């Protein structure tokens, strides 16, 4: 597994510190880790980056622990609120040999949910279809991600629109004809799904790199529920 | 900062005549790295001239070594004929066996 | 005995149309890579060139050279355009490292611009020569953001260079510590002085570079003798000749000796006439 993420729940009482473990796997020599938080809202919220030549992250209450050898970057989180109460992500940013492009997609551990102890919503049927609207004021209107979170796995990409090319870019194992995209890189942009099964609920997210800093910032989640 | 190539003639083996050798030219100390050599015999260009691949100094100064099959005698004449933009006309330096 | 290596690179800019990228690896005096602007790949001029990495090593780096060589190009012509800069444009690159015994080693990455100093890779940054243009901070403080530049300078320099060098000097072990033993013949030319000649030993063939040459009259050392550059020659060997300046009919007597590792332990004695 390219991101692990071994606690699946943890519960934590208010004013203590918790601490989340991941483990990844990466054969290249420069890399990106990103920690994120999803709310009980499907909001997915950037929280810290760590980068691969960097020393250990400190943001707020959030701080990262790196062990470059071990390939272990755990979270801590210092003094817990209740709105602290989520489930946290680890991510990991791969470059290629042309370095970091805005094509580049985040890879998601399974996340662990972490109680502490004191959007829009679809409905649809079997066989019919739907338009998931994409709304993002910044950063890069250059390529947009859109990412599927299905609860028990982790976040995949589906698919990129490519402005440059005005052409979709399907990743690997989609079948065609499932997904496609209609509009400009403003807002009116929204993701079509054809021939709903049960299987395609889920939250739907769209994202795009931020411009200043490097990062991938997610849109409002797209709740769909999918009946027989 | 154009520096003028400096052009030094000499052969591999001891020149005794009749017998095969090979001449080496050797250009250095020039810039930039953009420079025509050729070898002659007897005021005519040699056909087959090998070269290696341009190198540089630490002081940045680029130098080539060509080289080229040849049998020394009396009569014959060996020069090398460099034209490079630091120079106006194109510099020639002969072969001396006694050097 | 050291064999740090070199890592040379020649790029020329005419004009906007028209530009070459071209590169050289040196162990020690001994080239053992080439690189052409025509080739899709750097060519390997020796059976240990490639060391002890492995097939799908030797292609990752490949891949960066491929990709660097491209963007390189892209990057100064519009650096270029930027600051109105006039063609044309000499770009030069010397980079590399050196092993030493304690399993310690250093490295280098310089670049220079129009024959001169400009900027330098020291450590996790770039840092500008002092004499320098003052636009070229405004390369090094793009080339410090470019996070991807970085980690890849560092991994080749420290990471990968060290080991490389490594593979190649127990690959490569027959051919480098080779002896070559050098050929001597003497010469004379009229002197700058009237009434003197000038004898020329010449030293031919040989390898290692380190090498003694004197003139000598029994077994005393001329004072006179004065010892010139080293020459290469075109098939991996060093040329050196030595001059004396004496006195005509001075000459009988005189000889030129030459020590060398390859000798094993007998000098060249060359008698005059
Ligand atoms: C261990 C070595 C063993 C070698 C064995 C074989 C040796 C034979 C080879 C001989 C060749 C010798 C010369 C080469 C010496 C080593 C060169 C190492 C090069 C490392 C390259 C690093 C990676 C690379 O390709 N960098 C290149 C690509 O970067 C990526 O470019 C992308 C666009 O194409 C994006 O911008 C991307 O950014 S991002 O935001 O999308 O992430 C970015 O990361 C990048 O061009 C690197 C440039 C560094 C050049 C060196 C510094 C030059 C400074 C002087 C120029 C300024 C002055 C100009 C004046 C007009
Ligand atoms: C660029 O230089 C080449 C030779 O270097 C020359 O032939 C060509 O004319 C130049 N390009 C232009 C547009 O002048
Ligand atoms: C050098 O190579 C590049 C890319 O392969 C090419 O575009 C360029 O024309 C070449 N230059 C020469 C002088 O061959
Ligand atoms: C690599 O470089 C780091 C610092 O840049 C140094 O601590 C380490 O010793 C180097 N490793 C090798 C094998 O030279």
């Amino acid at each position: 597994q390219k991101v692990t993420q071994a606690q699946s729940s943890v519960s934590m009482p208010v004013r203590k510190a918790v601490t989340l473990n991941c483990l990844y796997e990466t054969s290249w020599w420069s890399y990106y880790i990103f920690w994120y938080k999803q709310l009980p809202s499907k909001e997915m919220i950037f929280l810290i980056r760590q980068g691969s030549d960097e020393q250990n992250a400190k943001s707020g209450r959030y701080s990262v622990n790196f062990k470059k050898a071990a390939k272990s970057v755990a979270l801590t989180i210092s003094a817990l609120q209740l709105e602290d109460s989520a489930k946290y992500f680890c991510a990991l940013g791969e470059p290629s040999y042309w370095g970091f492009p805005r094509t580049t997609r985040v890879i998601f551990g399974k996340g662990t949910r972490v109680t502490v102890e004191p959007t829009k919503s679809v409905i649809r049927q079997t066989g019919s279809s739907a338009e998931i609207t994409c709304d993002l004021a910044e950063g890069s209107t250059g390529y947009i991600h859109w990412y599927l979170h299905q609860e028990g796995k982790a976040p995949q990409r589906l698919l990129y629109y490519d402005s440059y090319t005005s052409s979709v870019v399907l990743e690997s194992g989609i079948s065609p004809g499932k997904y496609d995209t209609y509009g400009s890189t403003r807002k009116n942009l929204r993701m079509i799904l054809r021939n709903l099964i049960e299987n395609d609920s889920g939250v739907y997210y769209c994202a795009t790199w931020d411009e200043k800093y490097y990062k991938k910032l997610f849109g409002s989640g797209t709740k769909l529920i999918i009946t027989d | 900062i154009q520096k003028t190539p400096q052009i030094q003639v000499y052969s591999r083996h001891p020149p005794e005549n009749g017998k095969p050798n090979i001449l080496n030219c050797y250009v250095t100390q020039f810039h930039p790295p953009h420079i025509e050599i050729q070898m002659l015999k007897n005021g005519k260009k040699i056909p087959k001239v090998e070269m290696s691949d341009m190198s540089f100094s630490k002081d940045w100064s680029f130098y080539i070594l060509a080289h080229t099959e040849f049998t020394p005698t009396e009569t014959d004449t060996y020069a090398c004929r460099v034209k490079h933009a630091s120079m106006a006309e194109p510099k020639t330096v002969y072969w001396d066996r006694d050097m | 005995r050291l064999f740090p290596l070199r890592c040379l690179q020649i790029s020329s800019f005419a004009n906007s149309s028209w530009t070459r990228t071209d590169g050289l690896a040196w162990l020690g005096e001994l080239q053992t890579h080439s690189w052409s602007n025509d080739s899709d790949t750097v060519r390997s001029l020796k059976p240990w060139s490639q060391g002890t990495f492995s097939d799908q090593q030797w292609e990752t780096l490949q891949h960066i050279f491929r990709v660097y060589r491209s963007s390189f190009t892209r990057d100064v012509k519009e650096f270029a355009k930027m600051l109105r800069l006039s063609y044309p444009l000499e770009l030069q690159v010397s980079a590399g490292c050196e092993v030493h015994p304690g399993n310690a080693s250093n490295n280098f990455f310089h670049v220079a611009f129009q024959g001169k100093d400009i900027l330098s890779f020291q450590g996790t940054s770039w840092e500008p020569t002092q004499e320098a243009p003052l636009w070229v901070n405004l390369a090094i403080q793009v080339l410090n953001q470019d996070k991807w530049t970085r980690e890849t300078v560092q991994w080749l320099l420290n990471g990968t260079c060290p080991q490389f060098v490594s593979g190649l000097l127990e690959s490569g072990k027959s051919e480098l510590k080779k002896q070559e033993k050098p050929v001597a013949w003497l010469s004379s030319v009229p002197s700058s002085a009237h009434g003197h000649r000038q004898l020329v030993c010449h030293v031919s063939g040989f390898y290692p570079k380190p090498v003694w040459v004197m003139w000598m009259r029994g077994d005393q050392e001329q004072q006179g003798t004065h010892r010139g550059d080293f020459l290469p020659n075109a098939d991996e060997t060093w040329y050196l000749q030595a001059t004396l300046d004496v006195e005509a009919g001075e000459e009988a007597g005189l000889a030129c000796r030459v020590k060398h590792s390859s000798l094993g332990g007998q000098d060249i004695i060359l008698y005059w006439s």
